[PDB]
């Protein structure tokens, strides 16, 4: 079933509530770091500053522990509204901050989550410190809110709200750089640009070149539209579907499903405007939309069980939030973010729709209930040999049939006799 | 020494100029030959010219934040006795669209005075100097704002808070209206955040939202045309600290409510639940009939 619940955090210390705090999963464990604390116990005499502290993650039976590091071969900086991402399984690397609102940094730390050590690459960064105007050997200028991509060898940065100096803008620009030797080229595709835009969530889309950025804040105005760019012949395609509501400082989480990719977006800004004017009003949605990529179409996501409430139970949207997602027990995590008073609340929702791989189609589709006929399953991540199971019949009655893997995408069964003819179906079980 | 800090950074060839003009003027000095009536000339009207644009600048940045106190003013006015929750909105509604329009007015004042810099100024938009002194305005501008709508905040959370309200002879300021529910007591505000129809939290809600609205008559301060505020002004902590301890004050009238309005539901909300063909359960003889009605006249006198 799937339904919104909240996971009591218990440990030796709890993360205090945090808006710009970055959450990222890499191989079997997740790290995330966030600063712009509510309480003053860093800095003090005013102008608060983010605190320079990553925690672990580790959930086991609805049950949360944080573990924060304090040894490290050195520190970075305090980072505010900072874009994650992780390279391989040991590299996260976390560039794109904000220190006291006015000074923004261009600078990338790798923390090494094995060793758990920050450096800086090569002579990229040579010396760190917070600076109003920083323009030399990073290409991208620096920037807060901004969207970090992670593709194989390479990394993209599409995200404005930064600007070089005193003057800050919306930034209509991506930059990519390769992660192999840290260098730092800025990449114009031939394609038309979309309207730049600050405070917006881009993921990889099905592990493919094309990247979806979708929901971006700006001055001018607040854009809510999707555009995927593929390294390949470099100009970006648009697919021209849109959220029915702008929406800004929305955070998407990529889940892999074997039928078809599926992306979530959760909490977020939208308010709608004409052109300049306006625009002091602010709305928070608790509801999370799903979008497939195949079908590449938004379709809002409704709990089948209120769990005996008898009205639909949903966390606070809390505007900007960060949300990672568990492939092993196939829930999306999401700690919250700042909505008028910061609050320390983890609410995770298991989705049923991302149902487990261990089919296409099957042939014959069709078959008589007197005679007796083995059939043909095909599709994706069945299992082989032995703990392999399928389901029969599903027409006011439950059944289960031999089975054998042909290969890891086929299947062999015999069909049931059916005393009806009615409507059959066909499902598979990973006893779990 | 007088110039701001931002300022010397954004345009230092205008004061760097000045030292280079003057340094071969203390070169120049000697008492045996004075020429410093043309020397006074080209150095007085530098030094003016150098003065007025300095003096220019801090006036600029003086009127924003002299524009930014005076806008926050007071989020809520008590009108003495009691109204009614509608009629809250409506005698607020007619003081939110006054504050509104001042506050843009101000606003409106400091975007023109902003431009006023960079003609004193004389230094190019597309210069990164500008670009830093311009988002510095756009801080404080922001900072203003957030201390002018947690002054708002603060000012509802001392009527709003039931501990300060107590010491004080302010005593009721909402007005309630209680009518008999068969399905159980109902108040006119109904007492939760309901989500539909007329709450006081809905309206206290609503009302939270005027002082988060004065982010669109800001505009921004600069390079973006069309700008947002409320993203920036919802981040801040102090911001977040006011507004969660007003949800907290809401949350305890709530419960302490419930327990009053429980006891009433403790006889009454069963009597109007129970059908009228119930007398004939009670009854089970004549004596227990007669009985039966002496204890209902009794029952009569205690109800009224």
């Amino acid at each position: 079933p799937l339904v919104w619940t909240q996971l009591k955090q218990t440990g030796t210390t709890q993360p205090t509530a945090r808006s710009g705090h970055t959450i990222i999963t890499v191989g079997k464990t997740h790290i995330m770091f966030g600063g712009l604390d509510n309480d003053k116990n860093n800095y003090k005499d005013g102008k608060i500053a983010p605190n320079n502290q990553v925690f672990t993650l580790k959930l086991t039976q609805n049950n949360c522990e944080w573990r924060q590091i304090a040894c490290q071969g050195d520190v970075p900086l305090p980072r505010c509204y900072h874009a994650s991402c992780a390279i391989s399984a040991d590299k996260m690397l976390v560039f794109g901050g904000s220190y006291t609102s006015n000074l923004r940094f261009n600078d990338t730390y790798i923390l090494k989550t094995t060793s758990y050590q920050w450096s800086k690459p090569a002579n990229q960064i040579s010396g760190g410190e917070p600076k109003n105007a920083e323009s030399k050997i990073g290409a991208p200028q620096p920037r807060y809110g901004h969207s970090a991509t992670f593709f194989e060898g390479k990394v993209y940065i599409f995200g404005g709200h930064g600007g070089i100096n005193y003057q800050r803008l919306a930034f209509n620009d991506l930059y990519v750089l390769e992660t192999e030797n840290f260098e730092w080229t800025r990449l114009e595709p031939k394609g038309n640009p979309p309207d730049p835009r600050g405070g917006h969530s881009a993921a990889m889309m099905a592990n493919k070149p094309q990247l979806m950025i979708f929901g971006g804040w700006s001055f001018t105005s607040q854009y809510s539209n999707i555009m995927i760019y593929d390294i390949e012949k470099d100009e970006w395609v648009d697919p021209e579907i849109a959220h029915e509501i702008p929406k800004w400082n929305l955070s998407g989480i990529m889940a892999p499903s074997i039928p078809s990719w599926k992306y979530f977006i959760f909490g977020g800004s939208v308010g709608s405007f004409e052109e300049g004017g306006n625009r002091t009003n602010s709305r928070f949605v608790d509801d999370s939309f799903v979008l497939d990529i195949d079908t590449l179409s938004w379709s809002s996501i409704n709990l089948e069980a209120d769990e005996t409430s008898k009205a639909v139970c949903k966390p606070r949207p809390r505007e900007s939030a960060s949300i990672f997602y568990d492939s092993g027990e196939s829930r999306a995590i999401v700690f919250g973010g700042w909505a008028n008073n910061w609050l320390n609340d983890l609410w995770a929702l298991n989705v049923s729709t991302i149902t487990g791989p261990p089919i296409f189609s099957i042939k014959p589709a069709l078959g008589p209930l007197t005679g007796k006929t083995k059939v043909l399953i095909e599709g994706d991540g069945f299992k082989d040999t032995q703990n392999i199971s399928v389901k029969f019949s599903g027409g006011k009655l439950e059944k289960e049939v031999n089975g054998t893997f042909v290969n890891e995408k086929e299947i062999s069964c015999e069909t049931p006799t059916f005393d009806y003819p009615r409507s059959v179906e066909v499902t598979v079980c990973m006893n779990k | 020494t007088c110039l701001l800090p931002v300022e010397e950074p954004l345009v230092k060839k205008k004061i760097q100029d000045m030292e280079e003009e003057v340094k071969p003027g203390i070169e120049e000095i000697r008492w045996k030959s004075t020429n410093i009536d043309q020397f006074i000339s080209k150095s007085k009207s530098i030094v003016d010219q150098l003065f007025e644009t300095v003096n220019k600048m801090k006036d600029s940045l003086q009127k924003i934040h002299k524009s930014l106190a005076n806008f926050n003013v007071k989020i809520i006015e008590r009108k003495n006795r009691p109204m009614s929750p509608d009629d809250y909105d409506q005698f607020l509604k007619a003081i939110f669209s006054n504050k509104l329009t001042i506050v843009k007015d101000n606003g409106n004042q400091i975007q023109k005075l902003v431009k006023e810099v960079l003609d004193a100024v004389k230094a190019d938009k597309k210069q990164n100097s500008w670009k830093n002194y311009n988002d510095y305005v756009n801080v404080i501008v922001i900072e203003g704002i957030s201390t002018a709508i947690q002054t708002a905040l603060l000012h509802l959370n001392e009527q709003i808070n039931p501990v300060f309200i107590k010491r004080n002879d302010i005593s009721p300021l909402f007005d309630i209206r209680l009518e008999l529910g068969q399905s159980g007591i109902q108040f006119d505000p109904e007492i939760g955040e309901s989500s539909n129809q007329l709450t006081v939290r809905n309206t206290i809600r609503n009302w939270i939202n005027d002082f988060f609205n004065i982010a669109g008559t800001i505009q921004r301060l600069d390079t973006t045309m069309p700008g947002d505020f409320l993203q920036e002004i919802r981040s801040f902590f102090e911001i977040k600290q006011c507004l969660a301890m007003i949800t907290q004050n809401l949350e305890w009238i709530e419960n302490e409510c419930n327990q009053f309005r429980a006891r009433f539901d403790t006889y009454s909300y069963l009597w109007t639940e129970d059908e009228q063909i119930s007398f004939n359960r009670f009854l089970d003889n004549l004596d227990l009939f007669d009985e039966k009605i002496t204890h209902l006249k009794a029952i009569q006198q205690e109800i009224s």
